[PDB]
DNA sequence: GGTGGTGTGGTTGG
């Protein structure tokens, strides 16, 4: 996350770090959904561009977590995977159009201050709060500036980050851009003008967009944390996998066995 | 199966359940209207 | 250390 700041304790207890078995890192985040059940983006699991393709095996989950790298002992919970779910229809070939895929886990996780799940949106929510000017949060792990290329500043953070951004104009989003935008895909990010900042960044893929519903004062997902060009430019806006019009899979998945 | 958790979905055990704000929730909320 | 270190608290033991 760029230009977010600490997260406090149990501010997102539904973040989920994804996490590779061999070597040992950090590859993503994701949210819990369920006791069972875990959201995330495809490419972070599958992309062929660049030669990945991982398998249940290869990741564990990391659940309760607010530091990086240390073990918090009696707080997180690590699961192993029982099966991987990625869209049928995730185009890695382009745009990633439908950048989403939920994880089983192996055995249901217990909750606590620190693991607790959020809630996915229905047709109510997405229409009252799916609006330019409305802002989200945003979570991760991921870089705090642009990595690939000298910059000053640590690359990543010791803690979990926020920002909370503001929802941008369809219109806007696809001028921004060469790459092909859907209406799976929605951006966020404050305007050149608008003088305040922040951003997801690489490593915060699979990470949730939540927004609070001032109706009944819960979380929801509307996002995952997709891509984006650079991380916090003037004039780009990063990109969010539409969580409610991917809807009717995450349920088809995630109801289908008892 | 979905299984556990629904009911109480979005509601954080630091937080809503104990009647607390985080620090920047209310910039949310105030983003929501206009 | 096992997982750092403004180390035996902390978001948790010893
Ligand atoms: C996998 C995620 O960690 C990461 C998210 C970066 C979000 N960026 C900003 N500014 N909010 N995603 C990526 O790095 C994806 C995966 C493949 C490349 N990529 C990109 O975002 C490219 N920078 C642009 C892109 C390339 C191909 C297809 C779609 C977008
Ligand atoms: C990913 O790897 C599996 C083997 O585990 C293979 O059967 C599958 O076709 C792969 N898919 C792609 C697009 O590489
Ligand atoms: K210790
Ligand atoms: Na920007």
């Amino acid at each position: 996350i760029v230009e977010g700041s600490d997260a406090e304790i149990g501010m997102s207890p539904w973040q989920v770090m994804l996490f590779r078995k061999s070597p040992q890192e950090l590859l993503c985040g994701a949210s819990l959904i369920s006791d069972r059940w875990v959201l995330t983006a495809a490419h972070c699991l599958l992309y062929p561009p660049w030669d990945k393709n991982f398998t249940e095996n290869d990741l564990l989950v990391r659940i309760g977590k607010h530091s990086r790298t240390r073990y918090e002992r009696n707080i997180e919970k690590i699961s192993m995977l029982e099966k991987i779910y990625i869209h049928p229809r995730y185009n890695w070939r382009e745009n990633l159009d439908r950048d989403i895929a939920l994880m089983k886990l192996k055995k249901p996780v217990a909750f606590s201050d620190y693991i607790h799940p959020v809630c996915l949106p229905d047709r109510e929510t997405a229409a009252s709060l799916l609006q330019a000017g409305y802002k989200g949060r945003v979570t991760g792990w991921g870089n705090l500036k642009e990595t690939w290329t000298a910059n000053v500043g640590k690359g990543q953070p010791s803690v979990l980050q926020v920002v909370n951004l503001p929802i941008v104009e369809r219109p806007v989003c696809k001028d921004s851009t060469r790459i092909r935008i859907t209406d799976n895909m929605f951006c966020a990010g404050y305007k050149p003008d608008e003088g305040k900042r922040g951003d997801a960044c690489e490593g915060d893929s699979g990470g949730p967009f939540v927004m609070k519903s001032p109706f009944n004062n819960r979380w929801y997902q509307m996002g995952i944390v997709s891509w984006g060009e650079g991380c916090d430019r003037d004039g780009k806006y990063g990109f969010y996998t539409h969580v409610f019009r991917l809807k009717k899979w995450i349920q088809k998945v995630i109801d289908q066995f008892g | 199966t979905f299984g556990s958790g629904e009911a109480d979905c979005g509601l954080r055990p630091l937080f809503e359940k104990k009647s607390l704000e985080d620090k920047t929730e209310r910039e949310l909320l105030e983003s929501y209207i206009d």
